[PDB]
């Protein structure tokens, strides 16, 4: 959350329309160990 | 001290810094790589489609 | 690990004693009187006995590897 | 087509242990 | 499996003895063929089913079929220690996701499920 | 040809260098070798 | 837009993610894992 927000901006004309694209962060979820082993299968660690 | 304003006040800041708690918990049922390596290939199908 | 056949300073044999050891200090025994019933004079054998940690419990704790 | 004898029936056994 | 005389029965596999089959047995077997009419399997049939059995027996499993196997004996498996450990340590997960949730139904009956599965000795 | 043992269910088996490195039974990716049948001799000192 | 994978971090044994911070006495002996042992370092490789 320090740096929440990509921020991409496009001033299109070829009609001038300014087009914003932004990206924002929201929750981390983490997970107990996890392994994963060569045919695909998971199991704990 | 002995006052009740004081003592609710001590009481709701002592207790106001204890809950901390961001990171939510979750269950890993599949390869988390799986989506990226599955999106890679219908990426590289649809570039050969488009070349 | 487990108690020693033998004595290292005189090679008195201590490894018939340990279980007496533990019954004797059961029944409320001080240990200076629990090692003077088993006939342990020399203060050399004395050590055997009291400084022994039977680490042999611990490791039986584990399951076996092979059945 | 021949009947089979106490051999081949032999060479096919298939023991508990073998089973399991 | 059926007896010739008899009629068909359901047997499990421990039934089978490891010994070898002997002449009266295989002699009453053979009358018992001929009293309800049937005949014995070829020789050809014979040398087909003993190579299926060396081929089966000689086989490599793959990893698909071992994890197959694997699961058909945990369904099987009424109880083993590490298998238990496993899922207690899953049910913990699933519980602190469950709480984290904010979930109070679904933790409570993973708790009784824990409950019931603890109280180890 | 060669014996193993499973590193989670104690369980014996054999494999003919072409099978995965498994147990048959609990599908533990931890096993062991058997030890050897040579004649094994110590001086007790 | 949903949960993206962002990358795996390292787990401190006996943390309160680590899986041996919920096992007791008993299952700590069946998963080869000595009750002496404290926590607080990293396994890498
Ligand atoms: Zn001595
Ligand atoms: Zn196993």
């Amino acid at each position: 959350w320090e740096e929440p927000r990509l921020i991409l901006d496009q001033p299109a004309q070829h009609d001038n329309i300014n087009k914003r694209y932004e990206i924002r962060f929201g929750k981390i979820y983490l997970s107990r160990p996890t392994m994963t082993e060569a045919d695909g299968t998971t199991h704990a660690m | 001290f002995q006052s009740t304003t004081h003592q609710k006040l001590a009481k709701a800041l002592s207790a106001k810094q204890k809950k901390e708690s961001y990171a939510r918990s979750v269950v890993t049922k599949e390869d988390p790589e799986e989506r990226q390596r599955r999106l890679e290939s219908q990426e590289n199908e649809r570039y050969r489609l488009e070349r | 690990m487990i108690i020693p056949v033998r004595c290292f300073s005189c090679g008195k044999v201590v490894g018939d004693k340990w279980d007496a050891y533990l019954r004797l200090l059961e029944e409320g025994k001080q240990e200076g009187d629990a090692l003077d019933e088993l006939k342990l004079k020399r203060y050399c054998c004395r050590r055997m006995v009291l400084t022994h940690v039977d680490l042999i419990e611990k490791f039986l704790r584990y399951n076996p590897l092979e059945k | 087509s021949k009947p089979a004898t106490l051999s081949d029936i032999n060479k096919i056994i298939f023991g508990r242990t073998a089973m399991s | 499996v059926a007896f010739p005389n008899q009629k068909e029965m359901v047997r499990p596999l421990f039934v089978f003895s490891d010994s070898s089959i002997t002449h009266p047995e295989f002699d009453l077997f053979l009358r018992e063929l001929d009293a309800e009419g049937l005949s014995v399997m070829d020789l050809r049939d014979v040398d087909y089913k003993y190579h299926q059995l060396k081929e089966m027996s000689s086989r490599s499993l793959s990893n698909d079929e071992v994890n197959s196997i694997v699961k058909m004996k945990q369904s099987l498996s009424s109880n083993t220690g590490f298998n238990t450990v496993l899922k207690k340590a899953q049910l913990q997960e699933e519980l602190e996701e469950a709480r984290d949730a904010h979930d109070h139904e679904r933790v409570a009956r993973i708790e009784a499920e824990l409950k019931s599965i603890g109280a180890e000795s | 040809g060669v014996k193993y043992t499973c590193g989670a269910c104690a369980h014996n088996f054999s494999l003919n260098k072409s099978d995965p490195v498994r147990c048959k039974e609990c599908g533990h990716r931890v096993i062991y070798k058997a030890r050897t049948k040579r004649m094994i001799q110590f001086d007790a000192r | 837009g949903n949960k993206v994978h962002i990358g795996k971090v390292p787990i401190m044994l006996r943390s309160k993610f680590c899986s041996l911070r919920t096992l007791d006495e008993v299952d700590l002996y069946k998963m080869k894992e000595c009750p002496y042992d404290m926590g607080g370092y990293f396994v890498i490789n």
